[PDB]
């Protein structure tokens, strides 16, 4: 039984805030692997996931991704990449080691640059991935005429700046754009100023707090306001100056929030014979004390990306492994392009990828009363949106007007 | 009896961005063979060279580090070229505490100690053009300045700096515009706010693009002083692009008068180094060393800080001096070069070799003005001693500096 053997990379210890990453898709991992094994699914080899802690740190990180290519077997392809400064080094040098890389977690836009990181893959979609399933969001509800609020931090400037793009050639207006970088009321009475009814927001969880509260005062909030908001904001955000909760809470009412779907609401079977919500039971009896991460579904069809990768590539030395050292140009190219081959219906939804970058699921969220209900789903694949029939709601008889 | 060989892990750019290692590789080679034979700096030791070409790139640099890492033999020292390369190299080195020495990065980022603690650059900081520039303000009376840049990371710190240094002079930002890539919009928005003290910060091709603009909004003349980089190819605004809407003449009438500051690498002085060599002899034994033309070979500027790099890591070695006991998993060798390389203090071919507390060169600059399409030599400033040499070869409109308001 010969190893094929991966690189894992992500952060992995305790004293690391997003250690908790790396150990939440972990038990996710070890579900993939153990059946794939039983399954010999890779006969006659069999997949050897060897882990390295990046420790979500550049130079801790470079070093744990040396020391695995000195000291480690010779890997076939990298899983991973968590932290996003650490993953642009790792995904930047891969051509050195013709080593294409998997990433489950890593969502910076920057990655998408096929120039600087040709052998870069992700199974989950990026920052910039909620830009089309809002365009959708406002064709489906005749919003010709947006406002922007961003803060002025890399994160969400990608963000906006990706949105000029998506909206160019298309029937939506930005009749104005306003930044920020510590306090949003100016920016948000210059957006009320400028009658602004519709507002793509793109800002922290903090700020947040601070861009509803100018908004009770500003009056931009109810029947005639839509805020379309980051949906990735950890529970009761807002209950973590100068406004009452009661106050936050009447401006936060109806907010849309956007962010990538965890796993598929679909009750259908998927590669592993599993229906999404069957895997999630397997996953949460895994996970033990574990806490879970949001990216497992994206680490579970990761591993099934990469023994379907093997697969082909196994199949394409046949129609003409051992051998292979970080020197064979060839097998990288033949692992590179089976990897584009990409084509599976998975725990995420259908797997698939366009230049290295994710086609999946983008979740809406509306704030109600106390908590995010989810609305509706974005398929970037087939580019359609489904609202959640009797979920959505808004304040008058008609959801607001765009002036 | 026998001399114990000691080796530098080089990384230089043949292409790229910035190709300095051109010229840079030679002048590092032709310093080791000074620093060599001569038996007062290292007589025990044999400093020598491992090299890899990086080719400006990141990513290629990311190879090349592991090859110096873990390939025997062990390297007491790191020497990248360019800034991105740096960046890479002196943040990953505390890994294997090393001391990062580059010869070519002016990146301001760079001079950052909690994320490079054994950084070290004979090239100066960006930041250096500012204490001249505050200077030049406090000469002829400004406390009223505009500032137009292009939106990259060297030139948004290089502003960062400009904002903290000239409010402990008593002189404020007016106002502060960025582009992309397109310079109609800030240019536009500097004949609206009346600007007359205009600090841009743009690369070569982006400066053609200013300039054009700066024509037809009439932001040239008595009323106006261009503060820019002294760095860009000779007649820049003479160069043909496509691109551009304005003319060879249209161009010479919008720079006409500008101020340009630049770092000084080359002692302008007839004096002899610790090298015993004059910046005529450097030039001249560097110039036969080359396949190409110094006009052809990238990075024949900064060569002599290549030079000087070498210098100051031999005298450095030379201040410690158990050499060969050096691993990666000890800091201790390590501390003691920092405290060498900290304390350097040395008559370089660029000049006076020393470093501030963030590891970066200090240095003298040249100040010049663009009188009738050519830079004339108005003046030199050296920041860490407050002296400023003044040519009167300074000219303007009517006969005297304009003010930076209304009057
Ligand atoms: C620094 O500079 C001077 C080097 O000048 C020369 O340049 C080198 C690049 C190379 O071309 C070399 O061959 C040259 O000599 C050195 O100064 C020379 O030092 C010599 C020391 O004696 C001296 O020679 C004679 O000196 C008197 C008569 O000239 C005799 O008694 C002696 O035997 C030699 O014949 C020569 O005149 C002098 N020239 C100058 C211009 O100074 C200098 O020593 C050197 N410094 C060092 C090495 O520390
Ligand atoms: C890269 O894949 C691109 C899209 O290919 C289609 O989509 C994938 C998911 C599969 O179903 C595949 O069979 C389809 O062709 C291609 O445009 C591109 O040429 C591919 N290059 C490769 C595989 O080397
Ligand atoms: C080399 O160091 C030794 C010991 O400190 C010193 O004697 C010698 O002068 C140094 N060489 C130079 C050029 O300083
Ligand atoms: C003066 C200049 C052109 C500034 O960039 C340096 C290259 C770099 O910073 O990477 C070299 N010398």
């Amino acid at each position: 039984s010969p190893p094929l053997s991966i690189m894992g990379l992500m952060p992995l210890t305790k004293e690391v805030a997003k250690g908790s990453i790396g150990r939440g898709v972990l038990p996710a991992v070890e579900l993939a692997i153990e059946q794939i094994r039983n399954e010999s699914l890779l006969r006659p080899y069999f997949l050897d996931l060897r882990l390295y802690d990046t420790e979500c740190d550049n130079a801790k990180g470079l070093k744990a991704f040396y020391d695995a290519i000195k000291y480690g077997p010779n890997h076939l392809m990298v899983f991973g990449g968590v932290c996003p400064s650490v993953t642009s080094i790792i995904a930047e040098s891969l051509q050195g080691w013709n080593l294409v890389q998997l990433s489950f977690a890593a969502t910076t836009p920057v990655l998408a640059d096929k120039k600087k990181y040709p052998y870069f893959f992700r199974t989950v979609p990026s920052d910039n991935a909620v830009n089309p399933a809002i365009l959708k969001l406002l064709k489906h509800y005749q919003w010709k005429r947006v406002g922007t609020l961003t803060q002025d931090v890399q994160r969400f400037s990608e963000v906006r700046n990706d949105l000029t793009g998506v909206l160019y050639g298309e029937d939506i207006e930005i009749s104005d754009t306003e930044s920020f970088s510590n306090d949003p009321c100016t920016s948000v009475k210059k957006l009320k100023g400028n009658d602004v009814r519709i507002i793509l927001g793109q800002f922290d969880q903090n700020m947040a707090a601070k861009v509803f509260c100018c908004a009770y005062e500003e009056n931009m909030y109810g029947s005639k306001y839509q805020w379309i908001i980051p949906g990735w904001y950890e529970p009761s955000w807002w209950e973590q100056s100068r406004c009452l909760r009661k106050n936050l809470l009447a401006a936060m009412e109806g907010y849309i929030g956007v962010d990538f779907e965890p796993l598929s609401s679909k009750q259908i079977k998927t590669i592993s014979g599993k229906t999404p919500q069957q895997y999630e039971r397997e996953y949460n009896n895994k996970r033990s004390g574990v806490g879970p991460s949001k990216f497992h579904g994206y680490a579970y069809d990761g591993i099934w990306v990469i023994a379907k990768t093997l697969q082909r590539a196994m199949e394409t030395l046949h129609a003409s492994i051992q051998d292979f050292n970080y020197t064979d140009h060839t097998l990288g190219r033949i692992i590179l392009n089976a990897m584009n081959e990409t084509n599976f219906f998975g725990v995420t939804g259908q797997v698939v990828f366009r230049n290295g970058e994710r086609m999946g699921t983008i979740k809406f969220t509306q704030f109600q009363d106390s908590r995010e209900v989810k609305v509706g789903e974005y398929n970037a694949v087939a580019d359609t949106l489904e609202i959640i029939n009797d979920t959505i709601r808004f304040q008058g008889s008609e959801p607001p007007k765009d002036d | 009896s026998e001399r114990r060989a000691v080796y530098i892990g080089a990384l230089f750019p043949m292409s790229g961005g910035w190709p300095g290692g051109q010229a840079c590789q030679p002048a590092v080679e032709m310093a080791l063979e000074d620093v060599n034979s001569r038996r007062d700096i290292l007589p025990d030791y044999e400093l020598k060279l491992i090299h890899h070409d990086s080719k400006c790139d990141p990513g290629q640099a990311t190879k090349y580090l592991y090859e110096l890492l873990y390939n025997d033999p062990i390297k007491i020292i790191l020497m990248p070229g360019c800034s991105s390369v740096s960046t890479l190299v002196a943040e990953a080195a505390r890994m294997w505490n090393l001391i990062v020495l580059s010869y070519g990065s002016s990146s301001p980022a760079l001079s950052n100690r909690q994320r490079f603690p054994t950084f070290f650059r004979t090239h100066p900081s960006a930041t250096l053009h500012n204490p001249t520039r505050v200077k030049l303000f406090e000469k002829w009376g400004w406390k009223k300045i505009a500032t137009i840049q292009q939106t990259t990371e060297v030139f948004t710190s290089t502003l960062d700096d400009l904002e903290e240094r000239v409010k402990e002079a008593g002189i404020e930002i007016t106002f502060r515009q960025s582009f992309f890539s397109d310079p109609a919009v800030p240019v536009k928005n500097l004949k609206r706010q009346d600007a007359r003290i205009i600090v841009g910060l743009f690369y070569e091709t982006e400066a053609r693009k200013v300039f054009c603009e700066v024509y037809k909004e009439r932001l040239f003349g008595k009323k106006y002083v261009w503060f820019l980089i002294g760095w860009y190819a000779d007649n820049w605004f003479k160069i043909y692009d496509p691109s551009i809407n304005c003319t060879v003449d249209e161009m010479t009438e919008a720079v006409e008068g500008h101020i340009t500051t630049e770092i000084v690498m080359l002692n302008p002085a007839n004096t002899r180094s610790i090298s015993n060599m004059t910046s005529q002899e450097f030039v001249e034994k560097l110039t036969k060393r080359l396949k190409r033309h110094p006009e052809e070979t990238g990075g024949f500027q900064e060569a002599p800080l290549a030079y000087d790099a070498i210098w100051a890591l031999a005298l450095a070695l030379n201040k410690t001096s158990r050499l060969e006991d050096f691993n990666y998993n000890n800091q201790t060798i390590t501390d003691q070069i920092y405290r060498a390389m900290n304390s350097s203090s040395f008559e370089g071919v660029s000049g006076h070799v020393v470093f501030d507390a963030s590891g970066s060169r200090m240095a003298w600059t040249l100040i010049e003005q663009l009188q009738g399409g050519s830079y004339k030599k108005i003046g030199y400033y050296d920041s860490t001693k407050d002296d400023l040499s003044w040519s009167k070869t300074d000219k303007w409109i009517g006969g005297s500096p304009p003010a930076d308001d209304y009057k």
